[PDB]
Order: C-alpha cells, then structure tokens, then sequence
C-alpha cells in the first residue's frame, strides 16, 4: 500500500493512493474536464504551481509519449485522478503513466472523489492545496503547506518559466503518417516571427511554422528596442502560467510595438497582456476555464468554435479601451475571449488555437495573424 | 449491453456477425468501467449477477468450448472471457481470440482474481476495507453471497453493519462544471451524494423491466411511463427506477426523479433506503420487477396495488386452480407428473391433445 | 533431460511417475539455463531442434490437449509447456498444473515470445544484434532456420557473415578460480573463447552417439572409447564430442580433448571450424553421427573410414538391392507397394509370409 | 535498451545492461565465487569501495529480504553480473534485485562475460574499474575514473563504515520457523561482550549472542582506557573494509588491552589487526579470497573446513612473532588463516565463522572464545 493525500486551504481532506512521486506538492487546486490529452496537459507550462484534478475517471488510459509533450517537462505542480488503469494501450504508447509521473519526479495521488473535488471547487472557487504521498502522510502539514501557498493572483510565473537565452523554432506539426518533422531551413520560411516565451506551448511554435514562420524564441523580459532590432514580421505574446498584471517588463514592450505598424498576436496570457498594455484591467476568476469543450462566439461573424482553455484570469470587458474591440466571448459564461485593436494591427484571443489537446476550430485565428504580416510586408 | 433471445430461435445460428440479432439492451453508469460493467451484467436480466462461471474449472472439455466461445463470439461471450482466465488464459490469450482490446480485458481479470480471494478468505475475509474495495468495482451482494458461500441478504446485511451505502451522482452533461437541476442518477460507491431527497412529497416509485426481450416489450414500458405521468400530474413526486437507453421511461423528462440502474433487489433497495418512497409499483414493468414483489415487500418496502401475495396466487398453478375451483368456473384438465410412465397414464386421464408446459 | 522410447512400448503407461521409465539421458552445459536447456533439447537426439510445436496453432482443441499433457506428465511435457505459451496459457496457469517452477517456467515463455518475433520478422528481420541475442539464448541454427521458412545452412551462413561463432569455456571445478591443465569444454555465446587449439599434433574427432536408448546403447560408447584410447596410445590428438553423462567417453581422461556438446551437425561444425582435425570418424556412435555423415562431408568435413556415399550404399534398401544383385548375391524377394492392392497382389509375387517394413 | 558499460584500469572493456541505478561506480574489482548468497555479499561492509562480480551467472533467483541484510545498507560500490533472471522465486522475497538495487542507488551491470573478467583478476590480480550505467557511456571517461581509482592499499576504510556512536546489541540468529527472533533482555545474557565496529555484519554479533554474549558495539578508534573501563568479559575485533595496517589506533589500542588478560577474538581484519599489534606483518593478495568453498585446515587437529571467505589482505606467516602460533591455513593456497597468541588469551581467524553467507564448518571458533571468556571470569 501507497499512501496519498490531498488536503485543501478550507480543511477537506481527500484520502487515495500514490501513483507518482513520494514526496509533497503544493499550489492552487484546479479542475480540467478534457477526456483526453492529459500529457499534453501535464506538459503545458500554464499549469506551473498548479494541482491539476482530471474529471474524466481514467487517466493513462494511452499511456505517454514524446510527441505528446507540449514542453520540454511537465509543469503541473501535481496530479489528481479518479482512477489510473491497470494497462496503458495504444500504439503511440512508450511509458505507462505512473512511471512517466514518478519519471518527471511528480506527486500524484488517485482513486479519490474527483466528483466532490469539482463540484466544490466550482461552487467555491478556486483553493490552494497540498498533496502528501508516502508512507503516513500528514494531515496538518499538509494542511499547513496548503494555507502557506500565497496564491497565485499577483504572482509573476512568466518570469519563471520562460527560457535563459533565445532561440530559432523552425519545426513543423505532427501528422500520423509521418509524426513529427524535421527542422525546416531558415530560407524555406517566409515570414520572421519574434515570440515573447511567457511558458510558450510547442504546438504554437509548430503551428506557426506550417504557416511558413521562421521563430525566434526570446526570453519574457526582452526589451522592445532589443526586439525591433531584429526587424520581424510579427510579434508573438505567448501563453504562460500565473498572473498576467505583475509582468510589467511586457505590458511596457508590447506598449512600445503598439507604436509601431508592426503585427502582434497574442494567445491566453498573450491576450491578457496585450489588453494590459492597451490599458484594459485584468481579474483572477472564480474557478477559470480548463477544458476542452468551451464554446466560444465569433462575434463579428456569429458562429460558434468548440476550443480548448486554460485560463485561471480573465480581461475584463466593462474596463476595455475605445481602441479595443471585442471579437469573441465565452458561450458558456459570457467572458471575454477575444480583442482587436480598432487603430493597431493587434489581436488577441483567449483561448488556444493550437489545441494540443482540443479541437481545431479556432486554429483560423492564426490565418489573421499572418493576413497581417504579409499586409505588413507589402508596406 | 445487448440483450438476445437465441433460445426461442432453437434452430437458429447463434454467432454474432454483421446482421443484428439481439433484441434490446442494457445501459449502466458507473465511476470506472469495472464499475459500469459489472452494474450492467446485473441489470441485464439473464439471471447474471456480474461474471457468473458458465463452465465448470474441472472439465477436461472446459477449454476446447472457451476457445470456441472467445474465437466465435455468441451471446455470452462476456461470461467465457471470465471463464477464460479462471482457466489459466492470459489477456492475450484471450486478445487473440477475441480482438477484444486489452485495456478492457486486462479490468476482467482483475474482478477475477478478486473473485478469487473472496472465494478464498470467505465471509469472515469480508471485512470492511476489502467489502468496500469490492463495491467499488462494481460487485453485487449476489455475486458476492455466492462467492462466500452465503445468501445475498447477509452480505446486504453485513453492509449495512458497516454501513457502507453507495452515493448517487447525477448526469448533467458538463463533468460537474456546471450545476444541475435536474434529478438524473445514478450509483456508485464514492464520498459525496449528491441525491438530496425532499423531505416534501408523496412519493411513488414505478419499476421498469430492465432491457427489452421478446415478450417484455415497449408495452411495459408504456405502462410505467402511464403511471408516471399521470400520478406526477395529480401532484405526487415520481420516481423511476430503470436502465433501458432506447425508452421513454427512462428520458430525464418522464418523472421528477430518474434512477438510471438496474432493476435488481440490491438496487432498488438503496433507493428506497434513502426516499422512503409513499408507494412502489411493481406491476407495470413486467416480469422483472413482479419478480421482485415479495423480496420487496419482505425488506419492509410499501409496495402498492396488487399485493404480491394476490399476484402470486394467480401465477400458482396449484393457488389458481384452487381459486378456480372456489369460484365455479372451467378450466382444461390437467395434471402434475413427474415420470414419463406417470404422464403417459395420466395422460389417458386428461384426454389428448396435450399441453405440456415445463 | 531423461530420454525416453515409449514408442517401442505401445501398451505401456507412459506416464511418468515414480518408477523410472526413461532408458537414457543426455546433458548439457550453457553460460545460461536458457542456452543450457536448449541445447539440451536438441542433444536429446529425439529429432527436436529446440521447443518444436506439438499442436497446431489452429486446433480448437489445442488447449484441452495441452492441458491434460501439463497436469499429466508424459515424455513430451517440455514441449507441451511451449505449446501452452502459444496457445495463451498463463505462467500461473501452467504452473498450477506442472508444479515445474516458475523461476524456470518464465524462461521457456520468454523463449517462444522470442520465437514469434523471428516468425514475424523472417529472415530479413535477423540482423546481427538479433541473432546473437538468439544464439545467446541458446537458439540452434535449425530452430531459426525453421521459424524463418530457410533452410538451417541459411541461418548457419549468416552467421558466418556476421561472424557469430560461439566461444568455448572449460570446465574447472572452481568458476575460474585457479587454472586448468585439461580441456573439456562447451560453447556459449559470448567475448573468450579458452579453445586454444594445437598446431602442433594431427588430430582425429570421435563423434559420440549422444544419449543412450534402446538399440543405441553402451556398445557404441565402448567402441568411441576404444578408437580415442587407441590414436591416443598411437600418438595423434584425440578430440571426442559427446554429452551422455552415465558414459566414459564423456570422462575427460579419455581423450586428450572433450567437447560436451550436442552431437549436430550445428555443433560439429563449429568444433571442426577451429580444431581442423586430419579426419573425423562417423561410424561408431551409432545412427546419430551416421545421420550426419553426409552433410558433415558435404561442409569439408574430413571424415575418416568408410564413405558417407558407402554408408548410404548400404543403407539405402535400393542401393542395396543392387549392389547385392551386382554381387550375384541371394535375398529375399522383396517389393514397394504403394497402395493396398498393389500390395496383396506383389505379395502374391512375394509369398507369404510378410515382412512389412515401412 | 539502457547501457551500462564497465572499464578496468587496464584499458579491459565490458559492455553489457544497466540492472541498477543510472550513474557511475569505481572502485576495486573483486570476483566472488559464492553460488548463493549475493544479498549477504552486497551488505557486507567489507565491500566498502569494491565493485563486485560474482562467478554464478543467474544472481537475483531469490530476490531479496531484510534478514538477508548484513548491515544497513549496501557496501559494494556497484555490481557485475552475467545474468539477471526475469523473476525472484523464492517465499522469502520481498523485492526483485533490481528494484532493491535501485533502492539502494546501486550502479550495477550485467550480461557481461563473467568468466573473461574472472580470469583476467586471477592471472593479473585485482584492478580498479569504473561501471557507467546510462544513456551514453563514455569509455574514455571510464577508463579515466578507473585510472584515477587510489586503491585500497593503505586505505583504511574500517573508519568510514565504524558506527557514530556506541550502541548495544542483544538479538540472536534467524530460524526458519522464527525468522528473526526478537532482541533479548540484558539479564538474559551472561556475558558481556565489547566489539569494535570495522564494519562489523549483524550475523557476528548474532552469533556470538546466540552464545550468551550481550553487546557493546564500539566505534573503530575508541581508545582502549574508554574500552577497559567498561569491564568486558572479552573483546571481539571486527571485520571490515580496506587496509589494516592504517589503523594505528585499533593496533594501539589491541596492543593495550594484550597486556591484559582479557579474551580477545578477531575476524578477517580484525584478525589482521591482532597479527599487527602482534608484530606480525599483512601483505595485500594478487587477488584475494572471496568464496564460500574455501578449504581451511585446522593444523592442530588435521582437520578441514569449508568456509566463507572475504579478504583482500593477509597476514604474512614468515614474520609471526614467536608469541603468535599458527591455528590455521588454506588449503587452496597455504595463506594464513588463524593464529593464537602463545602467551595471552588472543586469538583470530581469517575467515568468517558467521557465514552469512556460506558453510557453518567454522562457527566453533565462537566457542572458543567463549571458553576463554568463561574462564577469564573464573577470576
Ligand atoms: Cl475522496
Ligand atoms: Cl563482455
Ligand atoms: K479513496
Ligand atoms: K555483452
């Protein structure tokens, strides 16, 4: 027998079994009701110092692989399960989930009431926790370490994810024929791309890619002046983790690029930052959007897209800027989920395009963007 | 699950292939897919009480006629992979004569080996832990008396001393991202319940019959829907017990409250423990549900209508004939017989033609 | 591994209980039990080339017969727990039936999944990684070589390409400890090879008869024996290759060179392929090192005495016939009959009485 | 496939499988001949700094136990195997060797060719070596740490495994039907035995409680004055790893309880140690003896015994003080086995008594010494 436990900030205990690391983890609760693509979502830089509960009972069910990482480790701070499988089976699989898990060095716990979990979470938000695996975990600890979280709202994630020194991204998606390529060349892309690396996904590099964009990836903090100096295309506001407000190092380059004729395009986080930086207020919400199957509205053409989220923040609407129009919003609670700037060459949406995992309705927003660039080019 | 009826088609070829040939099915929610399944086997109405052996361990032959039944699926299929690794099959034993993907099968010996240790450790193993670890994965009390050499109500006892109840969670489209006001459920051994019972109506549990066969049709279902509708109508709040996907019965929309499980003592059972229903009726869903009057009736459920003892009179060949004979009316001669030299003579008693009924 | 004749006992019980019922023996030496039992299995001198299936993959009574041959011991047990592992019997199920330890049990299943894996690849599939991790194994070029649908020079050839010939390591009493002054070695897979063949003498090869059976006894050892002590006493360098424990060819005083090994061709070749002795003799270990005459001269084998061609002369009925006639010499009158028929009216010709010889 | 690659300071190259933890290991390579025993082997503290193959190619049969445990963890700086079997059958296991490896953080290697490594050790004697278990072993790095390998001559190693603190020992030996029996009452032992810990294995201590002794097991440099204070009724010297003779205060100390009348008994090294503060001389083997088919002739009575043994050092016969008399010698190679002082009540034997694991043949060298102590107390 392998011990586990979860305990959350209010007291409630949630008593299972280790299938990851021994050890203790710790950070804010969340729920995410995608029924597949749990690697990817382990992999996903946005979850950093977030305990993630999957909602669908059996997670693993296809085991793991490389293809399937969407960085280069797993960033969820933990793992909350209802029940992991006895087998992994897929073709694509390479290592069962609990090795993966206790690979990446991950506390994870299962066979746990994720239902309750859920509902509570919904009904009350969002909650900082700890997970204790291993031989007789302590309650009160954990207890403790939940209530000593300080909670991510103000907190600065970005900064600690992104990476040291930049780099070139010429790499394409992955087909089932062929899996994934080969690095392009540098003179088979048309288009330069900067990407500001907020914990950027790679599907969003790939994705980019098939556009025909060759990529710099550049460290969060890159200077504006430092970033004109490489004459792109186009800017690129990745995705990341925690609180979009306390990244003023951003706001205040992309404020500059807003000077500029240059095209900015920016994905969750990227959004958030590029509505900060047009004056727009941001806010925590109550439980945020982790899922797979959010409807989001095209508002200027009235249709839905079924897309995929990971936001624990939002834009607030009632706080945009006359030179921010609203494209799109969340069908499921009516927040925003997409801006343009009415006098700028910038757009932004909340959700993500590249899926990874989800389904690829919203991928076209990615077209705008290099629409954009090439208007951009003919000036 | 489908449910067939090959053994009204004596001559008739019994292997699945592309043509369908079953004749309705069973539908079950469970947490896990142990779970889901075993609930499902129990409420398909064949008798199965989750995997019942179909042969037996010490026949030489037992081998030859579970390859056959894995390689060449019939209706009970299900039953013979579990047959199979009782045998000493391995997954892909059973993989390659089945193509039945592993993920599921490897779940199906696992029940099996668990089968195992609770016909091994016996009632007295039966402590809370393992009970509760048991009905997790979907157990029945049935299945389970029968494993430990005991009779169901003991094991339902026993639970009752540990006091280990499933919860009931509910439908509601979203994985729980959103709130439901609707009162869809379903069971499962977990931590929160979310039934929430009111404490404010009458109310009146209608049985349905589980899933379709010939003979228990649409016509049942009619009945309980009927029922229903018309007492929600005259104010009483209506409960409907029933797990068959195709129906009427069991749309969200049919009663106030909608229990997707299967139609079993056990089962309804919980159910009443926890809505202390006004009535039950038990006439509507045909012979699943009259099955189950007296049982019923016996655990202390207000069973309404037609007493199970009057229905039972009528369905008593010996009972009935005897009523018959109170009121002055005809019936055909007949008799009971044991031996074929018996029948034969009685037979000369009674007068050919014959109706010979088992 | 015993060696058994049920096959010149009809009648008999062949069931192997407490009474001994075996009439031989052979043994063999691996780095690993794998490679250890495996050659084992193709000294036995039964025709086996290594786990050899007995059932048909396609019968649908396999696992019964299987079954019983598990639970009930008979010579061919060995090869009936492969067959289990490819009929998709479980290592607890085989184990619950033989009581033979798993510990050895799990071997012989990694062995046949390592068979299924050349079937599948083919001939293209053995690259030299996997060929050696077969040979390592204990895998005999036959084996392969039947598995991949070629023929075993395929496989041998191969291995010459890759050049993968096994090492010979010598027996010591002490893992190596101390040094020894004698050679008695077997083959393995692996990096030192502790042959260390002379230059200096001429040498002759005896080859053995393997385990002892009925009709294949001591005689032949006695007569191996005797030719070793003999070219000794006369100076040359005697080389004997057998792997009957119970016999005094195998004692290592008898010859100035002992390699216990399988008496195949496989394994003579290898011998011969470093030792390149002046001449091979063939004629006193029985049928065995008979059967292989041919081939072993068809390999450049120098084999001593008289002619593989000779030996079929004589062994060939036809061959013979001729000769015999070519003799103006008297036998009995004699005829092939194909059908039945034909055979009651060549017997005419003959005359009764007849002696059938298949 | 996970390499794992072994390198003699020779140059001498063995690839073959990682079987335990990822990593490197150097170290003097030893062979051992010992068919049954490999978890005994690995917790001997003796083994300090060695790397150690053993002869029989299928290690891992059992599995493993704790009362397989010779000390508290494993001693041997990796291991060199031929053969790990796919399962451990055996009722008393309770961990599958790789997994203890792993446990254990042990570098370990097999499907090497033993038999080659064996008698490359014989005819050339021991050499240092390196084991690199991970994704590419670089060879030329082996071949550097083993080079780089000190030795163990003139290493004292006995200070680097000696236990902290004192402590006490009152528990006996295993049986099959009690396992390991629990520790006895002070009271219950009538002698009262002080033992210096040079990396004593827990059979010694054992075996001599099984004979009435209670335990106070001391620390390798504890002074004699600090020893004779506590009034022992004999003084038991330890076995341990590396070099004797650079223990100047384990000799110093012997030496002054010698001019006592206090029984005195050693084992391997501690054997050696009383030889030194003797006066006699050690040498360190070509290769050594580590087996448990080692014939040993007792002088005095003519007869043999079979042991255990594990030594890379021993004490020279030529340069015996006349005070020291010969008791014992191998059979396989005429070395030194036991001695006994002429004039105190000091003895010793090279090899181990206590088995564990190997041949019983030997444990009455036990009794003797209580003998001595019996009739020490006698006054
Ligand atoms: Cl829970
Ligand atoms: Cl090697
Ligand atoms: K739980
Ligand atoms: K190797």
């Amino acid at each position: 027998i392998k011990s586990a436990l979860l305990v959350l900030e209010d007291g409630t205990q949630f008593h299972g079994r280790a299938i990851g690391a021994t050890g203790s983890a710790v950070g804010e609760v969340v729920f995410n009701t995608s029924m597949t693509g749990y690697q990817e979502i382990l992999t996903d830089p946005s979850y950093s110092r977030q305990i993630v509960t999957l909602t669908y009972p059996h997670i693993g069910n296809v085991g793991t692989n490389d293809a399937d990482e969407e960085s280069s480790q797993v960033h969820a701070q933990g793992l909350v399960i209802r029940d992991l499988p006895l087998i992994a089976s897929n073709f694509r699989n390479t290592e069962d989930l609990s090795s993966y898990l206790k690979r990446h060095n991950i506390v994870a716990i299962a066979d746990i009431d994720t239902r309750k979990l859920t509902r509570l979470l919904r009904e009350k938000g969002a909650q900082n926790g700890c997970i204790i695996a291993g031989d007789n975990p302590d309650a009160a600890l954990a207890l403790e370490k939940a209530r000593a979280f300080p909670g991510l709202n103000g907190m600065d994630l970005a900064k600690e994810v992104t990476t040291a020194e930049a780099y070139s991204w010429t790499q394409g998606s992955w087909t089932l024929t062929g899996g994934l390529p080969e690095a392009k060349k540098e003179d088979e892309l048309p288009f330069h791309v900067v990407a500001y690396d907020f914990g950027a996904k790679r599907n969003i590099l790939r994705m980019l890619v098939d556009r025909g964009c060759r990529l710099t990836i550049v460290p969060a903090q890159t200077s504006a002046e430092d970033v004109l100096k490489m004459n792109p295309d186009g800017i690129f506001l990745s995705n990341g983790p925690g609180d979009p407000a306390p990244c003023d190092y951003a706001i205040t380059a992309i404020q500059k690029f807003l000077e500029t004729d240059i095209p900015v395009f920016g994905i969750s986080l990227g959004h958030q930052l590029l509505a900060l930086a047009s004056g727009a207020k941001t806010v925590k919400m109550k439980f945020g959007h982790h899922g797979g199957n959010h409807p989001v509205k095209d508002v200027e053409k009235n249709v839905v897209m079924i897309t995929a989220q990971n936001h624990g923040f939002a834009v607030d609407e009632a706080t945009l800027p006359a030179n921010l129009r609203v494209t799109h919003k969340s069908l499921f609670d009516g927040t925003l989920q997409g801006i343009h700037r009415t006098d700028k060459p910038a757009f932004s949406f909340q959700g993500h395009p590249e899926a990874s995992p989800g389904p690829h309705d919203a991928a076209p927003l990615f077209d705008h963007f290099i629409e954009l660039i090439e208007q951009y080019r003919k000036t | 699950i489908p449910r067939f009826n090959f053994e009204k088609f004596a001559g008739a070829n019994d292997r699945l292939t592309t043509q369908m040939k079953s004749v309705g099915e069973v539908m079950a929610i469970g947490r896990t897919q142990q779970e889901s399944l075993q609930k499902a086997l129990r409420g398909l109405e064949v008798g199965a009480t989750g995997f019942d052996p179909k042969v037996s361990l010490d026949d030489p032959e037992a081998l030859t006629k579970i390859r056959r039944e894995l390689k060449d699926a019939g209706a009970d299929r299900i039953w013979y992979i579990a047959d199979a690794f009782r045998a000493g099959l391995s997954v892909d034993g059973v993989f390659n004569l089945t193509n039945i993907d592993r993920w599921f099968l490897v779940q199906i010996e696992e029940l099996v080996r668990l089968e195992e240790k609770v016909a091994e450790v016996g009632i007295t193993g039966l402590n809370a832990d393992f009970l509760r670890q048991l009905k997790r994965k979907g157990f029945a009390d049935a299945r389970l008396a029968k494993l430990a050499g005991v009779r169901e109500a003991e094991i339902r006892k026993l639970r009752d001393q540990y006091d280990l109840h499933p919860v009931y969670k509910r439908v509601d489209t979203c994985a729980a991202e959103f709130a439901t006001d609707t009162a869809y459920m379903y069971s499962t051994y977990e931590e929160e319940c979310e039934a929430n019972p009111s404490t404010d109506r009458e109310k009146i549990m209608v049985l349905g019959g589980g899933p379709n066969r010939i003979g228990q049709g649409i016509e049942f279902d009619y009945c309980c829907v009927h029922a229903s509708l018309a007492l929600r109508e005259d104010g009483y709040e209506t409960i409907m017990v029933n797990c068959n996907p195709e129906t009427v019965s069991t749309d969200y929309d049919t009663s106030d409250r909608l229990y997707f499980e299967p139609v079993t003592l056990e089962d309804v059972l919980e159910i009443v423990r926890i809505e202390k229903p006004k009535g039950v009726i038990v006439q509507y869903g045909g012979q699943t549900p009259l099955k189950l009057a007296r049982a019923l009736e016996a655990a202390g459920v207000p069973v309404i209508g037609t007493s199970p003892d009057a229905i039972d009179r009528a369905e008593d060949r010996e009972r009935f004939q005897h009523a018959v004979e109170r009121l002055k009316l005809k019936q055909p001669a007949n008799a009971t017989v044991t031996a074929i030299e018996m029948a034969v003579e009685k037979a000369k008693e009674i007068g050919y033609p014959l109706v010979v009924r088992p």
